[PDB]
RNA sequence: GAAAGAAUUAAAUUAAUAUAAUGGUAUAACUGUGCGAUAAUUGUAACACAAACGAGUGAAACAAGUACGUAAGUAUGGCAUAAUGAACAAAUAACACUGAUUGUAAAGGUUAUUGAUAACGAAUAAAAGUUACGCUAGGGAAGGGUAAUAUAGCGAAAGAGUAGAUAUUGUAAGCUAUGUUUGCCACCUUCGACUCAACAUUUCCUCUUGGUUGUAAAAGCUAAGAAGGGUU
RNA sequence: AAUAUUUAAAAUCAAAUAUAUAUAUAUUUGUUAAUAGAUAAUAUACGGAUCUUAAUAAUAAGAAUUAUUUA
RNA sequence: UAGCCUUUAUAAAUAAUAAUUAUUAUAUAAUAUAUUAUAUAAAGAAUGGUACAGCAAUUAAUAUAUAUUAGGGAACUAGUUUUUUAAUAAUAUUAAAUCUCGAAAUAUUUAAUUAUAUAUAAUAAAGAGUCAGAUUAUGUGCGAUAAGGUAAAUAAUCUAAAGGGAAACAGCCCAGAUUAAGAUAUAAAGUUCCUAAUAAAUAAUAAGUGAAAUAAAUAUUAAAAU
């Protein structure tokens, strides 16, 4: 918000924050031909707490992502010191990858025809989920990840298995335009939507 | 409800200072503006402490809860810590001790201000009256329909005061370092910058 | 008790060299804790951020459209010139060097070389 | 407390239009300061000194000070000012805000003509 | 109509800065990165700032050599402001200056370097008390001011007063008076008893008077006038 | 003539300044008193005297207080 | 030692002190909108953050039949009628030695010109005293918005200053004694007598209020605006 030139303290005054907001938002424009809609990353996140012990783990689960996705894992590592949970700072507690493309299309399809099949009680994605300008996450946990195809071929080699997060971003304006592209893929959603 | 005690995180000892003298015609806090009624200083710009403020203001609220929907609001806030030191002692050995907070009131500010349902301006200016004789200066009503004290004899309205923008006046009248933003933003200059 | 007695005197900061004053190479015209003042030309900038002129001239304060929110401190070369001098105009420039008709400086400064 | 400095409160008659008188003669000083300069510029335009008092047009002082002087609203001529501002100054440090302008430091050399607005 | 660029504008110095606080910083002084580890080098330093001295601060320019850079150029430690100590006497190295008859020495000098005098411009390598037995030369480095305290009144009246704030009473706060108290300043360096008392009234008694569901009488409480006499 | 906030020159109104010659802008000034509260110690302390006026009524007095001013 | 004072001098000397022009804009003309010229207005070349002003950011305070969060107050098988406590938004009000988004005057200070030359500044040789300060005003720290208190910051005077006024009076108002004279103009202060010197206008006071050191809250009695 701009300040009202009523009073001259109001000449080089900084703007006002955002009326509910300390962050500006985007603006939403009309859906025409050159802005549908459509998925542009996915990103995978793998935090393993009690990697806080092990710093083997991370590597593990950078492998996981590798065998599941294709592409290189990044590491992840500790910025804050929490006692309570005794976490430090500087350390290796898991890995991350983004898709984009062909790789990210491949890792979508094979969850769907896949994995989220072979969970015991799946409903689908919940309507409430997401940042409110477009992109939903949802998350997997070790019994999920081990039915994607590279881990039951050699269930031997992965004693542990670890879960993440799975965030896709798309090019949707609102989240419940980028909830009807993601059930056009297939992406059931079961909650009730906001 | 901490207008008697403030809630500093660091607690510090401050100057005297002096009751400021508000001799540009300044009217904040002399208009009324959550209430009907109100009480305003007439004298010389004083020192009100938290006891004396606290005393004033079960004296209006003995009126006040008597009333159906009756609201007091308190317009001054006891924002300066004071320091007292032992009679038998000799001058210097620096500062004393944390005494009380007080707050300095001008000429015109308003104090005290009600409304409620069923008040009165009889009642209010009883009550008014009441809570002043136990304050160190001397103070009248004051009414919607009255006049802002500007001074110790001089009143004056705020209707009288001209709205009038102040961007319009800087640009007729511009500062140096505004014509140089507005003369960097043109393209001779925007175009070779180099940055 | 603990009494509080410690202070440091105050530095002496601030203009040390006034608008349309003369000046010489390396005087000091401003002292300052970081860049109230930047340098603008014929002018350099000192460890501690003093501003010092580097050719003889006038001292000027001025701002320049090039960096807004931005003042300069600066040295013309001659009185009748303003500072914030135009952009695509040569730069004034002072040669300082002089001739040596003397025969013998002459001499040596021709058979003076580098190492 | 102790000493004793017996300066009344008040001014008498007497010394009130001794004030009067000098604030009159500081008026003329800048009343003939811009005469003066008002001849000369005509002077200096070619006329002579008897049309120069004589001219219809004044000419107008350029210097700030002068320029300042002579606006009312900064220094106020005897007559314009106020029976109040002829004989009291304006103190922060006084019931009412205000002293006797004979309590002021050499007050017959020193001059005060404006008081705030509402004080 | 659409992609990919180049970017521009608003905002931001609140994060970060090796370390307090202040000033500065996005054009970054902040952060990432390749070389590098070089300028955390050498001999003259003008001129300014600051300044009693002694010291301190910025630094153009000339010369020798390095590192980075296509180049322009940048670098004489750290974004800046603290991070410190004289001279004497010792000690180590280099220089090639002097070598007390000559020769070499010894020793001195020049250049570089080391150890702290924290009462931190540092008396000496080396030092605490007591005097009511005390001595000399000096200075003063109850009255006066103040009214926090004490006492007294006034305004207002929350509450007691079988009922009613104002017969009496008046609890936090407000406005003043005194200069008798305890203190405060530093102009000015005997408590009690005996005897004789003078003065004030803020009246204890004696005279006049108003009020008192709370003055039936008597005895009282409260208040106004009153210093003539009296007051173990 | 009766119910009757406030103690005001801000706002309004009235006089004046500087620009303006058929009128407007700007500026400067003009908004209460008396008493009570009242207050100690050698002696009343405006420095003292004393200072408020009144026809008949004579040369001839009527603030010597406060607030604006003149000669 | 520096600072403040004194004697004697030096020139390719005015370098000293004070003020003005510097700017922005309008009008009317020109010249060639852009200038130049004249007149006028504006607290008027460069630097700064005090008063004032303000609540922007920081630090603090108040309010809401407006919203988010938590325990969740007559029916009850998850979901209220609500003058339910605290925190976060929204709106409206407030202040501060170590808060300035606005912002004075004095102030610092530059070149040229003008004025001051029976006058400043700088420099050379040489000689001291001083290093216990005091009031009065205006901003402040401490003290209690006490002190003839104490600590420093601008004047001025006493110090080392006679003379007039403040009754008397180191510091306040005016004025600086080489020696006289006493005609004229006076400063501050005064003009009924003591005591040099006055005549009036318009209102108010009746209380000796007051008249050369104004004592407060409050109470009573009186004045006019609608
Ligand atoms: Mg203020
Ligand atoms: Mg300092
Ligand atoms: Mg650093
Ligand atoms: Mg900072
Ligand atoms: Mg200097
Ligand atoms: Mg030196
Ligand atoms: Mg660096
Ligand atoms: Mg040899
Ligand atoms: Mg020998
Ligand atoms: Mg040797
Ligand atoms: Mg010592
Ligand atoms: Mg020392
Ligand atoms: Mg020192
Ligand atoms: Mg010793
Ligand atoms: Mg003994
Ligand atoms: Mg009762
Ligand atoms: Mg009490
Ligand atoms: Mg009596
Ligand atoms: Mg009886
Ligand atoms: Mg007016
Ligand atoms: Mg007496
Ligand atoms: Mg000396
Ligand atoms: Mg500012
Ligand atoms: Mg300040
Ligand atoms: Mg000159
Ligand atoms: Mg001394
Ligand atoms: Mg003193
Ligand atoms: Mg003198
Ligand atoms: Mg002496
Ligand atoms: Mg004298
Ligand atoms: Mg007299
Ligand atoms: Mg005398
Ligand atoms: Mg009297």
């Amino acid at each position: 918000r701009a300040w009202s030139g009523d009073s001259p303290y109001h000449l080089n005054r900084p703007p006002k924050n955002p009326r509910g907001s300390k962050a500006q938002l985007p603006d939403i424009h009309p859906i025409k031909w050159s802005n549908i809609p459509g998925l542009e990353s996915v990103v995978i996140n793998c935090f393993v707490r009690e990697a806080r012990e092990n710093q083997l783990l991370a590597i593990t689960a950078a492998l996981q992502l590798q065998q599941i996705t294709g592409c290189k894992p990044h590491p992840i590592f500790s910025k804050n010191d929490v006692p309570t949970w005794k976490l430090r700072k500087g350390h290796q507690m898991g890995a991350k990858v983004e898709l984009k493309g062909k790789e990210m299309s491949q890792f979508l399809s094979t969850l769907t025809e896949i994995v989220l099949p072979r969970i015991r009680e799946y409903k689908g994605i919940s309507n409430q989920s997401g940042n409110r300008f477009g992109g939903i996450s949802f998350g997997l946990t070790a019994e999920d990840i081990k039915f994607f195809p590279e881990i039951d071929a050699n269930q031997d080699s992965w004693p542990k298995t670890f879960g993440m997060h799975i965030n896709i971003n798309t090019s949707a304006q609102l989240d419940y335009q980028a909830r009807t592209l993601l059930s056009g893929f297939q992406f059931p959603f079961f909650g009730e939507e906001k | 409800k901490h207008e008697y005690a403030p809630r500093f995180k660091i607690v510090q000892k401050k100057q005297k200072g002096r009751v400021p003298v508000r001799t540009g015609g300044s009217i904040k806090g002399s208009t009324l503006q959550f209430g009907k009624y109100g009480l305003r200083l007439k004298s010389e710009g004083i020192r009100i402490s938290a006891q004396q403020l606290k005393e004033a203001d079960n004296a209006i609220m003995r009126y006040v809860r008597p009333l159906n929907n009756g609201h007091l609001w308190r317009r001054l806030c006891t924002n300066v810590a004071v320091c007292i030191k032992g009679n038998e002692t000799r001058m210097g050995k620096g500062k004393g001790g944390f005494d009380h907070w007080m707050v300095r009131v001008p000429t015109g500010k308003i104090l005290f201000e009600i409304n409620g349902d069923d008040l009165h301006e009889k009642v209010a200016r009883e009550a008014f009256r009441k809570a002043g004789t136990k304050l160190p200066g001397v103070y009248e009503f004051v009414s919607l329909d009255s006049l802002v004290r500007v001074g110790l004899h001089s009143f004056k309205n705020p209707k009288d005061d001209p709205v009038k923008n102040f961007y319009d006046e800087n640009a007729k009248k511009p500062s140096k370092k505004y014509l140089n933003i507005l003369k960097s933003q043109e393209p001779q200059y925007k175009l070779f910058r180099g940055r | 008790s603990r009494t509080s007695m410690k202070d440091s005197a105050g530095r002496r900061l601030g203009p040390k060299k006034y608008e349309g004053q003369d000046v010489s190479t390396g005087e000091i015209i401003m002292r300052q804790r970081g860049t109230k003042f930047y340098p603008g030309e014929n002018v350099g900038i000192g460890k501690d951020h003093s501003i010092f002129a580097l050719e003889p001239g006038v001292v000027r304060y001025y701002l320049d459209p090039f960096h807004p929110k931005r003042k300069f401190i600066g040295v013309a070369l001659r009185r009748d010139l303003k500072l914030p001098s135009p952009h695509f105009e040569p730069t004034v420039r002072r040669f300082g060097r002089f001739e040596l008709t003397n025969k013998r400086a002459a001499y040596k400064e021709e058979n003076s070389i580098s190492r | 407390g102790g000493l004793l400095w017996k300066i009344p409160w008040r001014m008498s008659t007497h010394q009130k239009t001794r004030q009067r008188e000098r604030l009159r003669n500081v008026d003329q000083v800048i009343k003939q300061l811009t005469l003066g300069l008002h001849v000369q510029r005509c002077q200096d335009k070619g006329l002579t000194y008897q049309e120069a008092m004589e001219s219809k047009k004044k000419y107008k002082p350029r210097s700030k000070s002068l320029r300042l002087l002579n606006k009312p609203s900064v220094f106020p001529k005897e007559n314009q000012m106020s029976s109040k501002d002829k004989y009291w100054t304006f103190d922060k440090k006084a019931v009412g805000y205000r002293k006797g302008i004979h309590k002021v430091p050499k007050w017959t050399k020193i001059s005060i003509r404006k008081a705030p607005k509402f004080f």
